[PDB]
């Protein structure tokens, strides 16, 4: 948490949740009526320090 | 004056302006 | 002590908040409709008397990126795509109008258009669409909505999304994401942004994030780079100091 | 109390140690989620000061008060935190890090350099007492 | 007030301080885009010269004034910048950090070095002062 | 007639 | 569900990052730890003559 | 008499 | 009660309390 | 009176 090594691992963690979605896409292909997953990801409040 | 010598006024007050008016 | 542990230390700071910014700008690679923040460091000279020697730095954000994304196609009738130098207008947290690229459109159960939770600005107030219809969007915003059931030559208009033109310069990331004009903007846009009859979207296609890879490797090998210069010098001082402080004995 | 350079040098002694002391808490507690309210640990910072009350512009330093930093504290997004907000938001404490590093190495050696001064203050009061043999 | 080899070490010392304090700025805003008018941050650099007073090569150094490198800024290519040109060129500063890197090295040496010149001088006119015992 | 003495009074702030 | 297994949930890039920081959190206690033991010393030498 | 100390007078410059 | 003084009364005693209550 | 002195006591303990 010295707000560089959070952020990295706020990105990692949703690219992992990202894999985890495309996994499970791919492994329910044979299913039968299956419908795919799509991964939605917003970026959180941004932080002002200074004002313009 | 030269610096570290003596003078009879204060010095100006010091700011660092971030973005110019 | 000597104030040049104090440039340094500054010099050292403002790098992480730039690798901070950097990180973010990373961590939203894969954000639909994204535009990455601008960091740039700005020197500024410490007026008064004596030799004028001393020039701190302070990390800047000068505004965002507005280079258009990557066009994902999804074959879906619902998420568009604006075309460059265009926004989405949808109404912000605080009951107020805010612009967006994100083309993700959802549809509720009571039939409201939404994007990211927030309402779609229609070219009258929101845009309300008949519960459980299916959805068309048109190049210039014109909304086709079939009710299910029905034959396809019921198919009509409902509504026009509000599409905006805006520059770089014009608009500002508030904090929670959304872009709203720019105060010397407004006074000479006004306070509403009047919809574009230019503007074409494209549907079934979704914009990603113009997070640039290589600038971002860059920045972090130059931002470690400088951290460690700074480091060194924040050693010098405190050994010269520590040195100088003998005159003071006997 | 203590003579004259002798009380100078020993408020600033003090207030050094005051101020190291606020930075190593501050380093220690950079990564703190919680304290005993629940409230998020925000960083110190003493409030340097001359004491010079009976009627001089120098007398040394001293610490008026210990304030805490209004710089806005780092959200981070957890929505299973029993503290996070509405929104799913946790606060976390400003503290800058480099910062605090040069703050301590800059007290310690001021804090030298005041030794310094006491130890030659000393000497010179030592000798004094043989003026004349 | 300072006499003689005080003087000249005082001196040299304050000059040191001012070129590790310019190689410090150099060195930390070697990335800057912008000052505070728009203009682009330029090195600066220290100007040495012998105080000499009127009839003495035989001084220390005092710094003369902070010069600005007039060396032609390094160009990029950025036309969305602001700041760029008719061009498209944005004007980045002129430093060079392992110059950078050597002049605070070599301003930290010099320093040290007056400082140890400064106490020998001391202690010998402290010795000087019990001649005779 | 002071301040903090550190980072929090030698990093540049907006105007008041 | 019959016929699988639950795993653990430990996630790895948690750890890994955990443990760096960890790692350079130390290091700065350590040397604050150094400076005060530096520090301390002068002033045990202040109680002379 | 002297000029900028360290950098600016220890590289090769053209003539002028 | 200004630190580095002398005053009568003991000085309270002192507690870290790891939770609230 | 006093107790143990340096790391046990100059560490978080719970309430007793």
């Amino acid at each position: 948490m010295i707000s560089s090594l959070w952020i990295a691992k706020t990105g990692l963690d949703a690219q992992q949740t990202n894999m985890d979605v495309i996994a499970n896409n791919l492994a329910n292909v044979s299913t039968n009526g299956f419908k795919r997953q799509r991964a939605v990801f917003e970026d959180l409040l941004y932080q002002t320090i200074r004002q313009p | 004056g030269v610096p570290g010598a003596l003078s009879n006024q204060p010095a100006p007050p010091n700011e660092a302006p971030i973005a110019t008016p | 002590m000597d104030h040049a542990i104090y440039t340094a230390m500054g010099a050292a700071s403002q790098t992480l908040n730039q690798q901070a910014v950097t990180a973010s700008n990373l961590a939203n690679a894969s954000t639909p409709g994204f535009r990455a923040q601008l960091n740039a460091l700005r020197a500024v000279p410490v007026d008064g008397l004596s030799l004028a020697t001393r020039t701190l730095v302070t990390a800047s954000t000068p505004g965002a990126d507005m280079t258009p994304g990557q066009l994902d196609y999804t074959s879906r009738p619902l998420d568009v795509a604006l075309q460059q130098d265009g926004w989405l207008v949808v109404q912000a947290a605080d009951g107020a109008e805010g612009y967006t690229r994100n083309g993700n459109i959802q549809v509720g159960p009571t039939g409201q258009l939404t994007i990211q939770g927030h309402p779609v600005i229609g070219e009258g107030g929101p845009i309300t669409v008949p519960e459980g219809s299916e959805i068309t969007i048109a190049a210039d915003g014109t909304i086709s909505a079939l009710n299910p059931g029905d034959p396809p030559n019921t198919v009509a208009p409902v509504g026009r999304l509000k599409l905006v033109k805006a520059e770089g310069n014009e608009v500002q990331r508030s904090d929670d994401g959304l872009f709203r004009l720019t105060a010397e903007a407004q006074a000479e846009r006004g306070a509403v942004l009047a919809a574009d009859p230019s503007i074409r979207i494209m549907s079934g296609v979704l914009e990603g994030s113009n997070v640039k890879p290589v600038e971002a490797m860059t920045d972090m090998i130059a931002n470690a780079r400088r951290f460690e210069m700074q480091m060194k010098v924040i050693t010098s001082v405190d050994e010269n100091e520590g040195r100088a402080n003998q005159l003071l004995s006997m | 109390a203590l003579l004259n350079i002798f009380d100078i040098a020993g408020s600033a002694l003090a207030a050094q140690s005051k101020r190291l002391n606020v930075a190593a808490s501050n380093l220690a507690n950079a990564d703190s989620v919680t304290g005993p309210d629940g409230q998020p640990y925000r960083a110190k910072q003493v409030v340097f000061q001359v004491d010079a009350a009976p009627g001089q512009a120098t007398g040394g330093v001293k610490v008026a008060s210990v304030i805490e930093s209004q710089a806005p504290e780092k959200l981070v997004y957890e929505p299973g935190n029993p503290l996070a907000d509405a929104n799913g938001y946790v606060k976390m404490p400003n503290v800058d890090v480099v910062g605090e590093m040069v703050n301590t190495m800059s007290a310690s050696r001021s804090y030298q350099a005041n030794i310094e001064v006491l130890n030659t203050v000393k000497s010179m009061m030592l000798k004094t007492l043989t003026l004349g043999q």
